[PDB]
Order: C-alpha cells, then sequence, then structure tokens
C-alpha cells in the first residue's frame, strides 16, 4: 500500500470574484481504487470533474480532479481523499499564498 | 524522441468482480481510453487511429477485444488453481508500447501488486530476478502457447514502430503545439516562502528563476511539473526569504511559446 499525496492549485491566477479552475492532483499512490472530493467551504462540491487513472514509470497511479470556481476573500477550498492506505481521510487546502 | 505508452491497469477483488481500463499516451499526450464499461477503444484525440486504415484499426482491435477477456479469464483461472498460497485481492499492471528514434525499441513489462515481475523479451515471457518463484510454473505454461508469442511479437516489433510513426505524422499540430505560460507571485509566512507560479505552458520544457538583476537566486525550489485539465502544465518555484531581503526579487521565466521574450515579475 502506497499513501496518496495531494496537491491543490488553480489553473489560473486567482482574482476574487473571477470564475477560475481549481485543480486536485493525486499521487503515488495504490491501489487504485480512491475517493477523492473536492470542498467548498467545508461542503462537497458537486460537478467534479476527473481524468482517466494512470499511472506512473514506478508503477503509482495519479489522476486529476478539476472543478470551476470562483475565489473570494472568505471562501475556503480544499481536497479530501478517501485511500485503504489511510485510517482517515486526508484533507489539503487551497492556499493561494502558498 | 517519443515515448509510447499502453498502460493497463486491471483488479480483481473476487472470483466473481474484476475490471480492467487501459490509456494510452504518445509522450504526455492522451490518446486513447479503453474504459472496462466499453467495448471499443476509445480515441481522446481526432488523430488516434493514427495512419492504420479502418480495415487495419479494426482487426487490431479485435485482437486486443479477445486479449481483454482472455487475460480477465486466464487470470481468475490461476487463482483459483493456486488458492489459498495467493488470494484476492490482485492488481496487474501493463506497460507496453515503444520509444522511437531518429530507429525504436519496444518493452512489454508487467507488474503484480505494484511490483515489476515480468517481460516479454525478444521471443518469450521472462520472470525478473528476485520475482516470486511461483511465477515460474505459470510463466512457462504461457511461453509453450507460440501462437501469443507471435502476435506480442509482432506488435512490439512491427506494430507499435508502425503506428507510432502515423500518429506523429496525423497529431502534427497538437505534437508541436505552443501555449503560453501565464505567472504570477504570492507568499505564505522572520523569515517567509515567495511563490512563482507558471501555468498553461505547452510543451512541458521550462525554465523558471528566482532573480536579483541577472543573479540566479540559488534558493529557488522548483516543484514538480503539475497537469491542467486542458493539456497544459503547471509548475511553481519557491524562495525563503528573509523579511527586509524581499525587496530588489524577481521571478524569471523562460519557454518555447514567447518568442525570446522571458516573462519577468517584480516582488
Ligand atoms: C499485451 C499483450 C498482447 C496480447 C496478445 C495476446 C493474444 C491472446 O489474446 N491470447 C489469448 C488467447 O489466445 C488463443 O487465441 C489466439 C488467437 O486469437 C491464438 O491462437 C493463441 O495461440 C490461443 O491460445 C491467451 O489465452 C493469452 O494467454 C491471453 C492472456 C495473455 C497474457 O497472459 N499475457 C501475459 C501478460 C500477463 C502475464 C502476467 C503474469 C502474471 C500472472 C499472475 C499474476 C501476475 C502476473
Ligand atoms: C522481434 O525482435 C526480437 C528482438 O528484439 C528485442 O525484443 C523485442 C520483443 C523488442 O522488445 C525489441 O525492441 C528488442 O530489441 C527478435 O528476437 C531475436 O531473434 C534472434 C534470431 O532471429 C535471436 O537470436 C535473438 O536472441 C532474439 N533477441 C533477443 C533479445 O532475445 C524476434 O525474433 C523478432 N520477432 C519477429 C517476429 O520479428
Ligand atoms: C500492448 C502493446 C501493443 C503495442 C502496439 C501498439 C498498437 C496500438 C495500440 C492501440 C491502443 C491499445 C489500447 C489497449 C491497450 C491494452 O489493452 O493493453
Ligand atoms: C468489466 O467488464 C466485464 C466484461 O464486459 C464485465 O463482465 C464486468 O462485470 C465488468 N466489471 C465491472 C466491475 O463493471
Amino acid at each position: 500500500q502506497k499513501t496518496p499525496q495531494i496537491q491543490v492549485y488553480s489553473r489560473h491566477p486567482p482574482e476574487n470574484g473571477k470564475p477560475n479552475i481549481l485543480n486536485c492532483y493525486v499521487t503515488q499512490f495504490h491501489p487504485p481504487h480512491i475517493e477523492i472530493q473536492m470542498l467548498k467551504n467545508g461542503k462537497k462540491i458537486p460537478k467534479v470533474e476527473m481524468s482517466d487513472m494512470s499511472f506512473s514509470k514506478d508503477w503509482s497511479f495519479y489522476i486529476l480532479a478539476h472543478t470551476e470556481f470562483t475565489p473570494t476573500e472568505t471562501d475556503t477550498y480544499a481536497c479530501r481523499v478517501k485511500h485503504a492506505s489511510m485510517a482517515e481521510p486526508k484533507t489539503v487546502y487551497w492556499d493561494r499564498d502558498m | 524522441n517519443y515515448t509510447f505508452r499502453c498502460l493497463q491497469m486491471s483488479s480483481f477483488a473476487n472470483r466473481s468482480w474484476s475490471r480492467t481500463d487501459s490509456v494510452v499516451w504518445l509522450g504526455d499526450l492522451q490518446t486513447h481510453r479503453w474504459s472496462n464499461d466499453s467495448a471499443t477503444i476509445s480515441f481522446t484525440k481526432p488523430w488516434s487511429q493514427g495512419k492504420l486504415s479502418n480495415q487495419q484499426w479494426e482487426k487490431l482491435q479485435h485482437m486486443f477485444q479477445v486479449y481483454r477477456v482472455s487475460f480477465t479469464r486466464d487470470i481468475q483461472e490461476l487463482v483459483k488453481m493456486m488458492s489459498p498460497k495467493e488470494d484476492y485481492p490482485i492488481e496487474i499492471q501493463l506497460s507496453a508500447g515503444c520509444e522511437m528514434y531518429p530507429a525504436s525499441e519496444s518493452f512489454l513489462h508487467v507488474a503484480f501488486q505494484g511490483k515489476y515481475v515480468v517481460r516479454f523479451w525478444g521471443t518469450s515471457w521472462q520472470t525478473v530476478p528476485g520475482a516470486p518463484s511461483w511465477l515460474d510454473l505459470p510463466i512457462k505454461v504461457l511461453n509453450a502457447d507460440q501462437g501469443t508469442s507471435a502476435t506480442v511479437q509482432m506488435l512490439l516489433n512491427d506494430t507499435c514502430p508502425l503506428f507510432v510513426r502515423g500518429l506523429l505524422e496525423a497529431g502534427k499540430s497538437d505534437l508541436e503545439k505552443q501555449e503560453k505560460p501565464v505567472a504570477w507571485l504570492s507568499s505564505v509566512p522572520g523569515h517567509r516562502q515567495l511563490v512563482c507560479h507558471v501555468s498553461g505552458f505547452y510543451p512541458k520544457p521550462v525554465w523558471v528563476m528566482w532573480m536579483r538583476g541577472d543573479q540566479e537566486q540559488q534558493g529557488t525550489h522548483r516543484g514538480d511539473f503539475l497537469p491542467n485539465a486542458d493539456e497544459t502544465w503547471y509548475l511553481q518555484a519557491t524562495l525563503d526569504v528573509e523579511a527586509g531581503e524581499e525587496a530588489g526579487l524577481a521571478c524569471r521565466v523562460k519557454h518555447s511559446s514567447l518568442g525570446g521574450q522571458d516573462i519577468i515579475l517584480y516582488w
């Protein structure tokens, strides 16, 4: 079993009030069964698109999730992953400054 | 040089549940998908048939349709034959294709539970050194099947480089596309980390550095290449700076799409 790594990043420079796309890239996991949610203020975002799962030279799996979002000064966004390698779901927050 | 990779992922949960899914890549662009749900292979580019005729493509597809069923049956029979020594769940991965040179070389590697165990080489299947010894007998049995051996030889020696030559021609405008990076600066927390974000560029090769005038800042820490959903790339590079020393810093980005005019952003 290999534990997923999660990276959360925007497609375009973030501007408050302006529509954008938020990406959640999940890598380095095995086995391939996984649940990926993207969250806005802690609530699941319904319209999340997923790439086809693939794998790297080292055999570990990866997949890209993305969703439309409009960042504001006060909204928080995150990506939460459930996988057999972890007893607890792993959450990574988007931080525009990070 | 382009590497063409056909990636198969098979999960066997028990005797009544399995799926096999595949994706195909030419370099970093996905050319095909074949979901367990679909009877046929799906094109993910307009040019994913390459220069093969409808007849040649359908012949090739039919062979794969037979293989997917046969493979699933073969693995299920092996697990029944070997129970309780080896048992569910089982993950099997195959990576097959070729790498093109100015000439070509083909490969077919197989992983079991995430570990490389078997390859096809020359005219036969072989276990790699350190592979579990219980694989030797089923590989012997598979090597007795000369029809399959000849088919794999044709696919690796002939079909792969042929097919790829046609993909490169048919997909030329996409493989040689240029998309410009857009960059932006931010920072996270007497030190702080400055972040230079670069997004939307294609092809993958890029140069990103923190600068003070024409002096490269060797503290520049480049992240990994991360995909965007629109077949462009994202990369960021960070710099740890002492508060006070932030003045005079810039991020410089070089990329093939910019026509010799680097992006320079000032902190
Ligand atoms: C990616 C490889 C290219 C696939 C080409 C296979 C041709 C094929 O479909 N042929 C199967 C049926 O063949 C029968 O009909 C053919 C004509 O249609 C011929 O006449 C052939 O002689 C005849 O037998 C055949 O059953 C084959 O065994 C299908 C499975 C192929 C297979 O275990 N390949 C090895 C890759 C997996 C090896 C994993 C080893 C392993 C085992 C357990 C755990 C981990 C790893
Ligand atoms: C197909 O080519 C192989 C040799 O090519 C290598 O293995 C392939 C599967 C592929 O991965 C290539 O990129 C590799 O370079 C032939 O096998 C050789 O055959 C000769 C005699 O004719 C034999 O003496 C060699 O030992 C074999 N080579 C090896 C490395 O084992 C094979 O015969 C070709 N088959 C057809 C149908 O064309
Ligand atoms: C399996 C290696 C084949 C090498 C020859 C390449 C021929 C073109 C392949 C077209 C798409 C194949 C998609 C299915 C892949 C699979 O099931 O392994
Ligand atoms: C995968 O495809 C096979 C063949 O059509 C089918 O029988 C099987 O139920 C599918 N598996 C899943 C999990 O849907």
